[PDB]
């Protein structure tokens, strides 16, 4: 079973892989002695992946709140 | 670079956006991203307007223009026959 | 998250000169309460902070910094 | 050459203060590592003393620095090419050169062309960055810092 932790870890890993792709594109077009850790990295793919998992994904489901048994199930 | 970005401005979007509008809107997008990575929070449109020296209503107008349409044939969920296209009147 | 950050190895360019490393991750208290998020259509999230260093072997230069990685639900 | 408790200026980050001296070894080779940090980017910079001149650090210039910067700040008969592309390619190179004099005529030219025509707002970002790094540099160079350093420029830039 992929629980919630492993699923969120996989989505964050995909976002981080996209971020590494973007930054690897960035370093090859950037000069040394002018790169700041605040600058070269971009967190947009990470938050995009997290919001793509939490919204409109078949695992992240609308919680059924009929009664406590429905919630526990 | 000039021809590639001109073709991207002219033909990529379904609704045509002129090249100067495209360069304005993606400059605003990149400086908004710079603001986000600088202060770690979503800025108010007034701050972005005053730091770019345009009116806030112009900023609202251009980020309303800078939108991508969603296709009519998006599936709704588990059901396959029910499409998004039959829901609109 | 420390596993997903240690898995991202210090990457190198084609010359093997400069690298960045995400050492430690930390969390801040959320800016909104649970009822406040449940009321005004917010996402119950907290900011995620990581310590990142930028190491170049040729210059011997290390840039340790803390960078906002995104609002973590 | 380099001590503890003094201030040295680093490129692309402005002036900074040295915290202490560490003995960090890189690639298994012991080096005289010096550590310093700045309050702008909240980052710590570790540079060994052997390649300090090679990486491009400079000490704080004393009285000689303000007189020459003021003299260039007021130098007339400054000319630039008509095409904006060559000047655009030259300004960031002169900024990355790291010279105080060079960034002085760069910011003077940028300020005068921004006031006479009102070029755009995209270049205003690096204009403000250059203004911030120069006012951080002259904070120790001219012995005037923070608001006082900003105030001194307010009446000598014209």
């Amino acid at each position: 079973i992929r629980n919630v932790g492993e699923l969120i870890q996989n989505q964050v890993r995909t976002g981080l892989a996209r971020m590494e792709r973007v930054v690897r594109e960035r370093m090859t077009t950037q000069d040394v002695e002018a790169i700041t850790p605040q600058t070269l990295i971009n967190i947009r793919p990470v938050v995009a992946s997290i919001k793509e998992f939490f919204g409109t994904s078949q695992l992240s489901q609308f919680m059924d709140q009929n009664n406590p048994l429905s919630g526990l199930t | 670079r000039q021809a590639i970005t001109r073709a991207m401005a002219d033909q990529a979007r379904t609704i045509r956006i002129p090249v100067h509008m495209v360069e304005v809107i993606n400059k605003l997008a990149r400086v908004q991203r710079q603001m986000l990575q600088d202060l770690g929070r979503e800025p108010t449109p007034e701050e972005l307007a005053k730091e770019l020296d345009m009116t806030p209503e112009k900023v609202i107008e251009v980020q309303k223009y800078g939108r991508e349409p969603i296709s009519l044939h998006t599936p709704l969920g588990e059901d396959g026959d029910s499409e998004f296209g039959d829901l609109i009147e | 998250l420390e596993e997903i950050f240690e898995e991202i190895s210090p990457i190198e360019d084609f010359s093997g000169s400069m690298s960045l490393t995400f050492r430690d991750h930390r969390f801040e208290p959320p800016k909104n309460s649970i009822d406040e998020c449940k009321d005004r259509d917010f996402t119950y999230a907290a900011p995620l902070f990581v310590t990142a260093e930028f190491t170049n072997n040729e210059t011997g230069e290390i840039k340790s910094q803390t960078v906002f990685m995104g609002d973590f639900p | 050459t380099f001590k503890v408790g003094d201030t040295v200026v680093y490129p692309h980050h402005g002036a900074a203060l040295i915290e202490a001296i560490e003995t960090r070894q890189i690639k298994g080779v012991d080096k005289t590592y010096l550590v310093l940090k700045v309050a702008q980017g909240d980052l710590t910079v570790r540079v060994p003393a052997d390649n300090a001149e090679f990486v491009g650090v400079r000490d704080v210039v004393g009285q000689d620095g303000l007189d020459r910067v003021f003299e260039v700040l007021r130098a007339p008969y400054a000319e630039e090419p008509t095409n904006w592309s060559r000047r655009y390619k030259a300004n960031l190179e002169k900024l990355a050169s790291g010279d105080v004099i060079k960034v002085a005529e760069v910011v003077r030219d940028l300020w005068r062309r921004e006031r006479e025509r009102g070029l755009s707002a995209g270049e205003k970002r690096m204009l403000a960055k250059a203004r911030q790094i120069l006012v951080s540099e002259l904070a120790l160079a001219e012995n005037t810092n923070e608001d006082k350093a900003e105030a001194l420029l307010d009446e000598v830039l014209a």
